[PDB]
């Protein structure tokens, strides 16, 4: 079922060099394996939920 | 928990009987129109946007209430079965 | 904090309410300046955190940070039905949609 | 279809924290830092 | 568990009032000074059930509620024609029973507020709780347990 | 909204059961008042996680 | 939204407890009103008590009394319960006296009237006395809120006098919840539902009252700017 | 009987400190709480709501000439921070059309009588050559948080509704030092700090929020059964 899109990383009229990348994958963020995010977390136990 | 249970365990010698009685009360307390009851005078059941569950929400808790009185006979074999039902759709209209 | 202090703004009431009961618990060390305790109760991995509902703190220290986390497969679409009545096989008369 | 992260989703850390979202607060009251930054998630410390 | 508990702290010097009267009054000097922490081994008192005495325990948490006391800090405090050494927390613990089931006294029989709360305790408290009193006052005191439980844990922190 | 409103009418202390995978003991199943929520998934009281 | 303007409806039995409820209202704004509304009654609500104690023959707080069961410290306790109310503002405090012997219960009625001083109070127990049971004293009740230690105030009538834990707030408790209640299509909508617990001074409602005036009053702060900005 | 000194301090349309001293020990919680829960929330404002692109039929599409996909694009406009200059509009739609290499931003947008774009170098999206882009965005005032799926706004069958967040305010602190103030030390000083996209200033917010808050407590006005 997922969406696997990908998305472009680059301008008109950049130079580039071999092995940079061009467009980033399903799950890619800058080229970096992207499954998830990072949030704020605080751990600690609420009022039972 | 709901209203009493403790005091209605304690109405009859198996738990199991207990439901039949309510099943049953509530089962008549349907059939035979819902003026079977024996309590209705001032406060009974109620619901809450008008008020009436004084007409015919929740049957069977009307029966667990009624019970809650010594008002209602429970018992294995009072009546014959068959004059018990002529008797009810004789003495109450409603269908 | 660093920041706190030039912007305008030393430490809450809560903030020392909190320490307090640090220092009790021994999570700080007694004697310091709330500054370098606060210090020490960062190092250790926790900061103080305040109630949004009441706006007292939480009487003791937690640990807050960035946290890498996913979302999985199992979403609640693939997950909800709910059936009175419809279908039913033919062989067997018990239901399907 | 966008599937935002409704109540009943399932999330997990890398270190194998199963997990159900099970109530969505407002940013309103929800703990937050000193300066008026709130937390974004709430893990329960029983899990560890 | 994080309400019904209890300090200790620095007793460093050996603060016996157990005897001494010149240990009241002094040994509180040295308690304002920076000597002797409000829950020491004092023999027959902390320093903390000389100090705050309470009559109502509405008013002992009053006095909580302002910050003069914490729930886990030891104070002598006036329950059922009892001047008890107890902590804030085990007598709140205490009403929070009380209040779920209608009946006060036998709310006090039940409950062993002499000591912290670990699942045991509370497990046989269920248990005493339904033989005694019965099924859905159980069932609403098992709420109420598990409210303030709750609640608590998540301030506590 | 009327509707809603009707159907908390038919709920009134009505219960429905609550089963949850492997059954092994009576207590695998146990019947609730209903309770209408926002969202998309059955709310559990927490003290019986053990039976289920 | 402005159509659903709450139903503040109220259960009011004697003047020591009330419950008041309130529905329904926007999403997560009973703990809004609840939280900070407690914060007042607890605290900032007026009344008077018992703030300093001189007794006859009795210098230390501990020490116990010949002719007299209890010890100092309960009867200072069955102070810490009294509740009078003075009938003008003029009374800033009042000394009040009681003195009886022989084996009596003394109540609270026992105290010499004053002209503008109410006691609330009449049958609180005091203490009890024995054969050759004298007891004389002065007790000194000031204006005030909220709790005050004896620590913190210290007070001095005679110099065998005892300071006492000033319970000054009327109110015993509040103590509140915010449940969900439905309207329609929407059920996360909030039900606040709140219990307030007073000695007797004034009624529930009227601390109520007082406390939301004293907030609006507050609100009314934020109307006299002054200049400045910061940096670094 | 004290009477607080309010002193307000203020950055632009952004940033504003609020100070108010001093106050009954334990005021500060007691006032910057409930002010801030409700500056969080109730507070109005102004968000994009739907979107319409010429060859755009839904939200899932890419332009021709144009880097970011339709998401991206709308994602990157829900960025954007519109003043009415009066509070008789309810609702603007707002034009771009350019063409060519350029970078849009949001000033690209046609200027509209009564509204100031508070973003003007938000980067809508990036054009290269022979890029056409064509659309018109509708600005709505509104309160609090709205998805698109909630309010399904279009004005024409090609528009995609967007997720509104209105509120204006980006964050709020309330802060409570103690403020020896002549005879007692234990009195609160209250300065509570309001962070504001511009649309509203935080004083602006502020007084609305307070007032808010007293038109709440007006609700305990009459008791009943």
């Amino acid at each position: 079922g997922t969406a696997l899109d990908q998305r472009p990383r680059v301008v008109v009229g950049q130079r580039v060099r071999k092995g940079d990348l061009l467009a980033d994958g399903p799950a890619s963020e800058n080229g970096f394996l992207a499954l998830g995010q990072n949030v704020l977390v605080a751990i600690m136990p609420f009022d039972g939920y | 928990a709901e209203p009493g249970i403790d005091k209605l365990f304690g109405m009859v010698d198996s738990k199991y009987r207990l439901t039949v009685v309510v099943a049953k009360r509530a089962q008549q307390l349907l059939r035979h129109g819902f003026k079977n009851t024996v309590l209705e005078p001032e406060e009974r059941p109620k619901m809450q946007t008008l008020e009436g569950l004084f007409d015919d929400p929740n049957a069977e808790t009307w029966a667990m209430k009624e019970l809650l009185t010594g008002r209602l006979v429970f018992g294995e074999n009072l009546v014959p079965e068959d004059r018990l039902q002529k008797e009810m759709e004789r003495i109450y209209p409603g269908e | 904090f660093g920041k706190r202090k030039g912007e305008g703004f030393g430490v809450d009431k809560r903030e020392v309410e909190v320490l307090r009961r640090a220092e009790k618990l021994g999570l700080v060390t007694p004697g310091k300046t709330p500054e370098e305790q606060l210090k020490e109760l960062f190092l250790q991995g926790k900061v103080v955190l305040y109630d949004g509902r009441t706006g007292e703190p939480i009487e003791g220290p937690i640990v807050v940070g960035q946290m890498f986390i996913m979302k999985l497969y199992h979403m609640v679409e693939d997950k909800m039905h709910a059936r009175s009545t419809g279908p039913y096989s033919l062989i067997t008369q018990q239901p399907l949609g | 279809q966008k599937r935002k992260l409704q109540v009943g989703d399932k999330l997990a850390n890398r270190h194998g924290n199963k997990g159900v979202v099970a109530k969505i607060l407002p940013v309103e009251d929800m703990p937050h830092l000193p300066d008026g930054t709130p937390v974004d998630v709430i893990l329960n410390p029983l899990g560890v | 568990y994080y309400i019904t508990q209890v300090r200790k702290e620095k007793k460093g010097a050996g603060l016996e009032f157990a005897t001494p009267e010149e240990a009241l009054a002094a040994h509180e000097r040295g308690e304002v000074a920076l000597n002797a922490p409000i829950k020491v081994a004092g023999r027959e008192t902390s320093v903390g059930r000389l100090k705050y005495v309470f009559a109502n325990p509405d008013e002992a948490l009053l006095a909580v509620a302002h910050g003069i006391v914490d729930l886990q800090d030891v104070v002598t405090v006036r329950y059922m024609g009892k001047r008890l050494e107890t902590s804030p927390g085990r007598i709140l613990f205490a009403r929070i029973v009380a209040e779920a089931v209608e009946d006060e006294k036998v709310a006090w029989e039940l409950i062993q507020l002499d000591v912290p709360q670990e699942k045991n305790s509370l497990k046989d408290l269920v248990y005493q709780a339904f033989l005694r009193l019965g099924m859905e006052k159980t069932a609403r005191l098992l709420d109420a347990l598990k409210y303030y439980g709750f609640t608590f844990s998540t301030t506590s922190g | 909204d009327e509707v809603w409103d009707a159907l908390e009418e038919v709920i009134h202390g009505k219960v429905v059961l609550l089963n949850r995978a492997p059954t092994l003991h009576r207590l695998g199943i146990q019947a609730f008042q209903p309770v209408l929520v926002e969202g998309q998934s059955i709310q559990l009281h927490p003290l019986v996680c053990e039976a289920f | 939204s402005k159509l659903k303007a709450p139903v503040f409806t109220v259960r009011t039995q004697g003047r020591e407890y009330g419950e008041f409820v309130l529905e329904p209202l926007e999403r997560g704004f009973g703990v809004t009103l609840g939280n900070p509304l407690r914060r007042i009654l607890l605290s900032s609500i007026p009344g008077t008590a018992v703030t300093s104690v001189y007794i006859e023959d009795v210098l230390h707080e501990f020490s116990t009394i010949p002719g007299v069961k209890e010890d100092v410290v309960e009867i200072i306790l069955n102070l810490k319960e009294l509740v009078v109310r003075f009938l003008n503002p003029s009374l800033q405090t009042v000394t009040l006296l009681l003195k009886a012997e022989g084996p009596k219960e003394v109540k609270a009625r026992d105290f010499l009237p004053v002209a503008d001083v109410e006691i609330m109070n009449p049958d609180l127990h005091i203490a009890t006395l024995e054969e050759g049971g004298r007891l004389n004293m002065e007790v000194r009740v000031d204006r005030g809120v909220g709790y005050v230690p004896a620590e913190k105030h210290g007070i001095k009538d005679r110099i065998n006098a005892i300071p006492v834990d000033a319970v000054f707030s009327p109110v015993r408790r509040v103590a509140f919840q915010v449940e969900d209640t439905r309207l329609g299509q929407r059920t996360d909508l909030d039900k606040l539902t709140l219990r307030i617990w007073t000695d007797g001074s004034v009624t529930p409602l009227e601390a109520l009252n007082q406390a939301v005036e004293i907030l609006r009053e507050h609100l009314t702060y934020f109307s006299n700017p002054q200049a400045a900005a910061v940096a670094a």
